[PDB]
């Protein structure tokens, strides 16, 4: 029935988990370290917070053209 | 059903598969609860980790920017977006995911999926109670968290200017929301909120008292020093002395419970009633119908420079919360107020 | 700072406070090893 | 060890399994004493290694280096550190002694005698033997009296203990003629605990401190001899529960009272806890704010005696509830604060206006580090002062740290005293496990109504 | 006003004396349990 | 001064007493309770 | 089944979790979010 | 296996490990 | 034992036949709490205005001086007093004692002694009834919280004016000022306490639902289903076998709470330990240990301050800070 006590003790679990868990950890590490998190989720880099034109907190101030405007005042 | 032939269809097979004992129960409600709840928790954990709030609120609320667990949050959209549902395909995002994250659409995603997950969860409570043939008092009790969630995350922002004034999904975000209700609504002075506070405090009191009383009337039921192994689910006798408990609390407090029915119904009743009263109060606050002032007190203090109460002190504190919080709280309002018009006491 | 004859052992010193915290956790390890009998 | 099926105690109550095992109980005690001395030595070495000599000994998060520095080990006239070798020696000696104690505790826990009566009748003890328990209590009382007389010897003959009240800003001062007046010592112990007096946090001088230590050491030695050569009276037998759990609860209540009391010493006392080593107390830096702003605003030219605040009470000087002249700010609650930089400025009636105008000392002026930062604010994750302060300075007061922690552990130990006192009473009565279910006491009582 | 202090001191001393001597007066034997 | 005051707040008064009558009534009350308990102890 | 002790597995997972929490607390004093 | 238990356990476990590796990576990011 | 004065007094005090048990802890609980009740009621009804901040600016707090139940409060002691033990005999007149805040000190001291002796009396009744004694240990958490807000916090701040006012609007005032100066919301002990009351309500609702749902028929749609049998039988109703199955099937059927004793122990211990934690959080913030301070923790590559939800909380906190005691401060840095 595998009541979660025998599987954790068995080596069959840890043979296939000595690769999957470290590979996922390394995948997350590279996902952060390659800038892919910034590119995918749109968070600005520490050097990409203030553009030369605006030096204050950005404001969306529009609804139906919000996509075009956020493309305008984002970090290019 | 009801002594009929009832030729089988696809529904009978689907019901037989869904209503089976497993590691996790699925049921028909799992067609909604499992995806909606998984997406709500995953979206919250993703927004707290990667999705920024620099565009909408002008602040950092994610782990990629330097925020803690108590600090990062899934922030609400901008007030200029109003009550837009903020779909990915909607006119705001226009099918662009990386700008949909930047536009605060993840808050609407998490909120709608959490609401439907709560719906699916209390449906699951109904389905499991029907499978085990028990009354759905768990669902009746869970109706109050659903009411609180609906009134707080839906009804209040729909009454206000937009989703921007809704609670952002986080810790410091919720603290901001709480202080905003203190400064702008005088939420402590609201009798519905007072009823909710009484309900929660009385429910915690009931939990502690009931647990301590049962654990201190546990009977012998064994010879070892650990009473926990003295319990047997097979036996048909009560594990604690209700007569002894009743006499103890009658001579300590004056009143005591004599019915386990009434004791546990009261334990169910107090927090549900408190949370429902608080939900009604937040609904009242959704339209700024707040119990902010006492007219007699304010007229008395207006015509009397001597008359002061702690309520007047609270009113003065709320004024400072509003004045010193609005400029950095609402960037849409563009409140560039100078420091001299902001109120100050002496020397601080 | 430590005296000049004990300066290389200061990084060893920097870990020594946490050993009592490690002791109660060692007791928990021993309870796990005896399977909480 | 043993299992639950024989002892009756679960793993989360495993130390109860050695209640009746004298040798294992002794081993647990000796290993725990090794843990205490190990923390002392390790934390001392950590504080020495993390010690910057130019900064005072409170911007660095050091709590026990001030404890050695109060004794006079490596302390200059004004409060400078001179050398850290006594601190290093104390840490190393504690580490080695902890190694010895840990070896003994591990030995007696693992392969020592399981029970001490069958082979070592001097150390064997049953919890119901009142004469034996008073003998052990007498041995420990004599040991504690010797420990107090050790501090007395250090103060009297070994040229130690730092006096803040010495002129110029304190000095390591050898104490001559300690006040052994019974009236003074017991008037300290029987007086009010409130703001006017303070019950035990009122010692303003090392003479009274060392006189009280002489009294406590002599009394502890005499009481130890008394307990060695006596047996508890029948009234004490009828009043107390004689079991090992009840004795633990008595010790827990006493040590929780000690924990609250030490928290109060930490927050208010500036004599046994010098400000140069522990930072300002609660009342100071608040008195120092008013004092420094008074002297600054009279250095500009504005008079401070005839200057009133927005409420008409005095921006700098006012009168206390009693007619003493005190500082006029919101620090009127802290008008009882006595400091080495205040008393020469203070006179019989009040704050001595003429002394404020003319007889201010440059070292008292330079004692503005008391006020500047270092007021016992500081937040949990460090950062600066009040909760609305920004991330500028890395400081929390050591007085704040070892007052907050000590109040927390004192309250927990009061709770533990309640738990153990109740369970000891229930054990002596016979219903620690529950109700007998065939003859419960309630059915033998008349109903209330 | 001094007599108010005298009366309160008498009352407090009375109740504290009742507390102390009542707990001295065979308190561990006031149990229904056999022991 | 404009009124009569006890002026006992502070000054480290033992058990808070500032007159001998307070110490005497404390001792008398404790002694009376002790005497009743002593002549009336051991149940009988 | 029973090849590696369950208490040993739980102990190793406990050290990994404690180390991860230590890294998380150490990262609050360095880099982003360190207020410096 | 690939049953309901496997699917639920892995749908919880895999993104949590990915996110934990991501957060451990973000611990060493400096401005 | 029957013809002796102290005997008859002892077996009247320790008697379990009283309607309310008195005991040797009750001989101290009853007079102190009756004194506190009387003084609190009289002060709440007709207390003259009292100068809380020591700045000759009294606040009313009493109904006959023009306020309602919500805004009426027995106001704390004067700041000028400090924690200097001001009873009636230390005043020259009752009017002066009332103007300086003596009723608050009287009620708070008597209430602290009364709740401590109430806990002791709970233990005493548990001992005299053959019970187990840890109901007093459970009650030690609200006593700790009351001590923290009425005694310990004034001790740490140096003035009984810092005590929580005996009222509702005064309680809110104490809350807001405490927020402004200690950041209680960002204090982990306060988070533990909030989680404790929320989980206490959660577990109370769960326990009530599971015990009220798991029944066999004994009460019909009428008052009772006694048609099977009337009162006077030991054949028990209820269930904890199907309730545990429902709770298991609710999530994953491995978090086993099949032991009713373990379930009730958890119900007892969770809110008690969390209220212990939040009471000690208040006691630590009394000595200004305060909450988390993450103001301007997030800075960019050039070092500009990126705003934060913690920064918004900081703005609200300092807005509260400039309002508190508008006239009671003469110096910039708030230390006393
Ligand atoms: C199941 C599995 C097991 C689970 C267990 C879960 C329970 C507990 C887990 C651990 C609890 C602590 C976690 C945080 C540890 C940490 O991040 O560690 C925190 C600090 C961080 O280390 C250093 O802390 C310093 C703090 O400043 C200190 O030093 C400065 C000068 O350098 C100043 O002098 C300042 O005043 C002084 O406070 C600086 O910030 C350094 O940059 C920083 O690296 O380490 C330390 O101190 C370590 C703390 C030592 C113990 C102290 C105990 C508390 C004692 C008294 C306070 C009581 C409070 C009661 C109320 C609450
Ligand atoms: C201050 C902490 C402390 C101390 C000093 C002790 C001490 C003791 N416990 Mg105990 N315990 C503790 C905490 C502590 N415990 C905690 C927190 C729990 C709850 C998890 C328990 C639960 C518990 C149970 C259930 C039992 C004990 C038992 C015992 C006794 C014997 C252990 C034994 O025989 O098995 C042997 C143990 C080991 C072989 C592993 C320990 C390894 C050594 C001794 C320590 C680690 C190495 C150390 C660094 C060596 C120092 C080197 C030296 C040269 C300096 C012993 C006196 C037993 C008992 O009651 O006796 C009847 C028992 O069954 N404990
Ligand atoms: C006359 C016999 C005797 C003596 C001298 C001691 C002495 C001591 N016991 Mg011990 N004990 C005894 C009998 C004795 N015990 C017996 C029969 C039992 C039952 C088995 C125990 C059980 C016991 C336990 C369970 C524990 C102790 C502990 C301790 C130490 C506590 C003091 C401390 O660590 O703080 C600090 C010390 C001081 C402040 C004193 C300063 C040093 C002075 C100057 C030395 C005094 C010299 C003095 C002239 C000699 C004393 C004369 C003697 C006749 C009393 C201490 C050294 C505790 C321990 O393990 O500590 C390691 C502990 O946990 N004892
Ligand atoms: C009397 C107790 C006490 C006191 C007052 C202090 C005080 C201090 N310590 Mg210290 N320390 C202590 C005990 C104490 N310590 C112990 C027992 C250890 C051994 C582990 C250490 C090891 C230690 C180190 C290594 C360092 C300090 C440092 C410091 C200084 C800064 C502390 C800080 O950074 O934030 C304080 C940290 C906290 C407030 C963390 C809170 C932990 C709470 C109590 C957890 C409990 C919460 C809750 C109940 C959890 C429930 C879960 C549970 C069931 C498992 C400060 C003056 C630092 C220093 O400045 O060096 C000189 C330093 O680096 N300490
Ligand atoms: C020097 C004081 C002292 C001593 C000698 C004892 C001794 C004993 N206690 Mg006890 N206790 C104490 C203080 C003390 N206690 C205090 C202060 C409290 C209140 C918190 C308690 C509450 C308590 C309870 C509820 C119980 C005992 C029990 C026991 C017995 C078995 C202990 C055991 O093996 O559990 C195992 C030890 C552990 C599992 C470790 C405990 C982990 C704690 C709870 C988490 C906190 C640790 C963390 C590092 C600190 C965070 C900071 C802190 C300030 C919160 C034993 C004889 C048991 C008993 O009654 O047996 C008869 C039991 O049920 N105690
Ligand atoms: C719980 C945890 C407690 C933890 C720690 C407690 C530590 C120490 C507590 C005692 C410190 C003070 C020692 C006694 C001093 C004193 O009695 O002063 C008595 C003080 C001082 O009295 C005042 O003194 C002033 C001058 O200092 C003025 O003269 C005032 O007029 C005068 O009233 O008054 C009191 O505080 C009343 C005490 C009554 C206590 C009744 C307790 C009853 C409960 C149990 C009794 C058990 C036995
Ligand atoms: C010295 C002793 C110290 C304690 C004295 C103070 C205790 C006060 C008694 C509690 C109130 C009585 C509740 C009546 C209601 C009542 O008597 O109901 C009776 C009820 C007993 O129920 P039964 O077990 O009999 O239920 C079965 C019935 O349906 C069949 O008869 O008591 C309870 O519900 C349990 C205790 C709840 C008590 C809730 C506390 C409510 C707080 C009240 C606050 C008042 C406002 C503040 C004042 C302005
Ligand atoms: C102003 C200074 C402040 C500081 C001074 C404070 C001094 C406090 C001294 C109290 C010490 C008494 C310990 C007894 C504890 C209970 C013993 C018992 O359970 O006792 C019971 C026990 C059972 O056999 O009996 C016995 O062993 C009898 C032994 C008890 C001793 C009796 C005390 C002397 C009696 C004097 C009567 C006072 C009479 C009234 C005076 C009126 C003045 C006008
Ligand atoms: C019984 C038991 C127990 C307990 C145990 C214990 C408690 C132990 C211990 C122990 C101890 C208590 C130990 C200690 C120690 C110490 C040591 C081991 C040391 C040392 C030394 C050295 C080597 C040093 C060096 C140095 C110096 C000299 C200075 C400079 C620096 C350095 C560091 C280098 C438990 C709980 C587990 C469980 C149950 C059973
Ligand atoms: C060192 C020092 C000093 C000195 C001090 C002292 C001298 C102390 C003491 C003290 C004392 C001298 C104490 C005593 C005590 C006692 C106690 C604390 C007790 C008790 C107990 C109880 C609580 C009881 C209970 C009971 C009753 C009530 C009756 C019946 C029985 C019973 C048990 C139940 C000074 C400050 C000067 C200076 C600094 C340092
Ligand atoms: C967004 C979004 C989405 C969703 C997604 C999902 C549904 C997923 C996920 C996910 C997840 C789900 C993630 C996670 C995370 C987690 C974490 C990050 C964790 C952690 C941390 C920590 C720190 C922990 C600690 C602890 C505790 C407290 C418990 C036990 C012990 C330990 C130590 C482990 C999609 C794509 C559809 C689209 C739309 C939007
Ligand atoms: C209380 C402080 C005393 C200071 C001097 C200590 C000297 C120690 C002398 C011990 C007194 C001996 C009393 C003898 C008691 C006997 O065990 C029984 N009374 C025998 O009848
Ligand atoms: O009196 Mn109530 O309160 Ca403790 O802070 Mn400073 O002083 Mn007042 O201020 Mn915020
Ligand atoms: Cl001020
Ligand atoms: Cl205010
Ligand atoms: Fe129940
Ligand atoms: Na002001």
């Amino acid at each position: 029935e595998r009541p979660f006590s025998d599987i954790l003790t068995s080596i069959r679990y840890w043979v296939i988990h000595s690769i999957t868990v470290p590979s996922l950890f390394i995948a997350g590490w590279l996902f952060v370290s390659t800038g892919l998190a910034y590119d995918v989720f749109g968070s600005p880099r520490p050097n990409e917070y203030f553009t030369e034109d605006r030096q204050d907190a950005p404001l969306i101030t529009d609804r139906f053209n919000a996509l075009e405007q956020v493309k305008k005042l984002s970090a290019q | 059903i009801g002594t009929y032939q009832e030729k089988r269809t696809w529904f009978d097979d689907a019901d037989d598969w869904l209503r089976q004992d497993r590691f996790v129960f699925v049921g028909w409600s799992g067609l909604l609860l499992l995806p909606c709840a998984y997406f709500a928790v995953g979206g919250w954990l993703t927004g707290c980790t990667f999705v920024t709030s620099w565009y909408t609120h002008g602040l950092a609320s994610s782990y990629i920017e330097g925020c803690n667990f108590l600090t990062a949050a899934v922030s609400t959209p901008a007030n200029s977006l109003g009550h837009s549902l903020l779909f990915v395909w909607g006119p705001e995002a226009q099918g662009d995911l990386t700008r949909w994250f930047q536009l605060g659409g993840l808050w609407a995603f998490v909120a709608l999926h959490g609401a439907f997950g709560l719906i699916g969860f209390m449906l699951r409570q109904f389905e499991i109670a029907r499978s085990v043939n028990l009354r759905p008092y768990n669902a009746i009790a869970f109706s109050a968290p659903i009411a609180v969630f609906v009134s707080v995350f839906l009804i209040y922002p729909l009454g206000q200017s937009g989703w921007f004034f809704a609670p952002s999904f986080g810790v410091a975000s919720i603290f901001r929301f709480i202080l905003f209700f203190q400064g702008f609504h005088n939420w402590t002075l609201n009798p519905f909120h007072m009823m909710g506070v009484a309900g929660v405090l009385g429910a915690a009191l009931l939990c502690a008292i009931h647990g301590a009383t049962v654990e201190n009337t546990l009977f012998e039921d064994g010879d070892g020093a650990n009473t926990f192994r003295a319990f047997n689910p097979t036996q048909a006798e009560e594990t604690y002395s209700m007569v002894t408990a009743n006499r103890f609390w009658s001579q300590i407090f004056g009143v005591a419970f004599s019915n386990k029915r009434w004791l546990h119904f009261f334990m169910l009743f107090v927090p549900v009633t408190g949370l429902w009263m608080s939900a009604l109060g937040v609904v009242g606050l959704a339209l700024n119908l707040r119990a902010y002032d006492f007219v007699s007190q304010e007229i008395r203090a207006a015509e009397d420079p001597e008359f002061e109460t702690f309520y007047t002190k609270n009113i003065l504190l709320n004024e400072g919360i509003r004045a010193w919080m609005a400029a950095q709280d609402q960037p849409h309002e563009k409140l560039t107020l100078p420091e001299e018009v902001l109120p100050r006491g002496n020397a601080l | 700072k430590l005296p000049e004859a004990y300066a290389p052992f200061s990084p060893i010193v920097d870990v020594l406070p946490i050993i009592p915290v490690l002791f109660i956790l060692l007791a928990f390890v021993w309870q796990a090893s005896v399977s909480f009998r | 060890g043993r299992d639950q099926e024989t002892t009756g105690f679960a793993w989360w109550a495993g130390n109860a399994r050695l209640i009746n095992l004298s040798g294992k109980l002794l081993g647990a005690h000796v290993a725990h004493a090794g843990l205490i001395v190990f923390w002392a030595g390790a934390m001392n070495l950590f504080e020495v290694s993390h010690f910057v000599p130019e900064k005072p000994m409170y911007e660095q998060g050091l709590i026990l280096l001030p404890h050695i520095a109060t004794l006079g080990y490596g302390v200059g006239p004004g409060g400078e550190v001179l050398d850290t070798f006594p601190y290093f020696v104390s840490g190393v000696l504690h580490l080695i002694s902890s190694a010895v104690l840990g070896f003994g505790g591990v030995y007696h826990s693992l392969i020592g005698p399981e029970t001490l009566e069958e082979s070592y009748p001097f150390f064997g003890y049953v919890w119901k033997d009142k004469n034996k328990m008073t003998n052990i209590l007498g041995y420990h009382l004599i040991i504690l009296g010797c420990g107090a007389w050790l501090l007395v010897l250090k103060a009297l003959y070994f040229g130690g203990v730092y006096d803040t009240w010495a002129p110029g800003g304190g000095d390591v001062r050898i104490i001559s003629n300690p006040t052994t007046n019974a009236a003074i010592i017991f008037g300290y112990i029987v007086k009010s605990p409130f703001g006017g007096d303070g019950w035990i946090v009122s010692v303003d001088n090392l003479e009274d401190i060392i006189g009280g230590h002489i009294w406590i050491g002599t009394l502890c030695i005499l009481g130890g001899i008394w307990h060695i050569y006596t047996t508890p009276w029948p009234w004490a037998r009828r009043a107390f529960v004689w079991s090992g759990e009840a004795y633990l609860s008595y010790s827990l209540a006493a040590v929780s009272l000690m924990g609250f009391t030490a928290c109060c010493f930490a927050w208010f006392n500036n004599t046994a806890y010098p400000s140069e080593f522990y930072g300002p107390t609660g009342p100071e830096a608040s008195q120092a704010q008013a004092f420094t702003f008074l002297v600054r605003d009279q250095r500009l030219g504005a008079n401070v005696a005839s200057a009133q605040g927005p409420t008409g009470l005095g921006k700098y000087l006012m009168r206390s509830p009693t007619g003493e002249i005190i500082f006029g700010g919101e620090t009127m609650r802290f008008w009882d604060f006595r400091g080495p930089w205040v008393e020469p400025l203070r006179g019989p009636s009040g704050l001595d206006l003429v002394k404020l105008k003319n007889d201010i000392q440059p070292w008292q002026e330079r004692r503005a580090a008391e006020y500047m930062t270092h007021a016992p604010l500081g937040s949990l994750n460090s950062v600066g002062g009040v909760a609305t302060e920004i991330n500028a300075v890395n400081f929390v007061s050591p007085r704040s740290w070892l007052a907050t922690s000590h109040f927390c552990l004192g309250f927990f130990f009061f709770v533990g005293h309640l738990w153990h006192a109740g369970r000891a009473r229930a054990a002596a009565a016979g219903f620690e496990k529950g109700i007998d279910r065939v003859d419960e006491p309630v059915l033998s009582m008349r109903p209330l109504d | 006003m001094l007599t108010l202090k005298i009366f309160v001191y008498t009352v407090v001393t009375f109740f504290v004396g009742l507390f102390i001597f009542g707990f001295l007066s065979n308190d561990p034997s006031r149990n229904p349990g056999k022991g | 001064l404009v009124d009569d005051r006890m002026n006992g707040d502070g000054t480290g008064l033992p058990f808070g007493v500032n007159d001998g009558i307070l110490g005497w009534v404390i001792a008398g009350t404790l002694g009376t309770i002790w005497a009743i308990y002593f002549v009336s102890q051991k149940d009988l | 089944i029973g090849r590696i002790p369950l208490w040993l597995v739980g102990t190793v997972v406990g050290l990994l979790a404690i180390g991860l929490l230590a890294i998380f607390f150490y990262g609050s004093y360095v880099g982003l979010g360190s207020s410096l | 296996i690939f049953t309901v238990r496997w699917l639920a356990i892995h749908a919880i476990a895999v993104p949590t490990i990915f996110f934990l590796g991501a957060i451990t990576a973000m611990q060493f990011i400096q401005r | 034992e029957n013809t002796s004065l102290w005997a008859r007094f002892c077996e009247w005090i320790t008697s379990t036949e009283n309607r309310l048990y008195i005991g040797w802890f009750g001989v101290i609980m009853i007079p102190t709490l009756l004194t506190a009740i009387s003084v609190y009621i009289i002060a709440f009804i007709a207390a003259p205005p009292v100068d809380i901040d020591g700045i000759r600016e009294p606040v009313s707090g009493s109904l006959l001086y023009g306020n309602n139940i919500i805004t009426g409060a027995v106001v704390p002691t004067s700041n000028a007093i400090g924690l200097h033990f001001y009873p009636i005999w230390e005043a020259a007149s009752l009017d002066e004692w009332l103007y300086n805040g003596g009723p608050y000190q009287l009620v708070v001291c008597h209430f602290f002694l009364g709740v401590c002796c109430y806990m002791g009396r709970e233990w005493e009744l548990s001992y005299r009834l053959g019970m187990r004694p840890w109901i007093a240990v459970a009650y030690s958490a609200p006593v700790a919280a009351a001590t923290a807000v009425f005694i310990i916090y004034p001790i740490g701040q140096g003035s009984f004016s810092d005590g929580m006012p005996l009222g509702i609007s005064g309680t809110f005032n104490f809350m807001i000022v405490f927020q402004a100066e200690h950041n209680i919301l960002m204090h982990p002990f306060h988070m533990f306490g909030v989680a404790g009351v929320f989980g206490g309500s959660l577990f109370s609702a769960m326990h009530g639902s599971l015990v009220t749902s798991s029944l066999i028929r004994e009460t019909t749609e009428n008052e009772s289903a006694n048609a099977g049998y009337k009162f006077g039988q030991e054949e028990e109703t209820y269930n904890i076998v199907a309730a545990h199955g429902y709770f298991g099937r609710l999530i994953f059927q491995y978090a086993s709470f099949n032991n009713s004793r373990s379930l009730h122990f958890f119900l007892a211990v969770w809110p008690v330990v969390c209220i212990w934690l939040t009471a000690l959080g208040i006691s630590t913030m009394a000595f200004n240990l305060n909450g988390f301070n993450f103001n301007q923790s997030v800075v960019d590559s050039n070092g500009r301050v990126l705003n934060t939800w913690a920064d918004i909380i900081n703005r609200a906190n300092l807005g509260m800070e400039v309002m508190h005691e508008r006239n009671a401060h003469n110096f910039p840095l708030d230390l006393a």
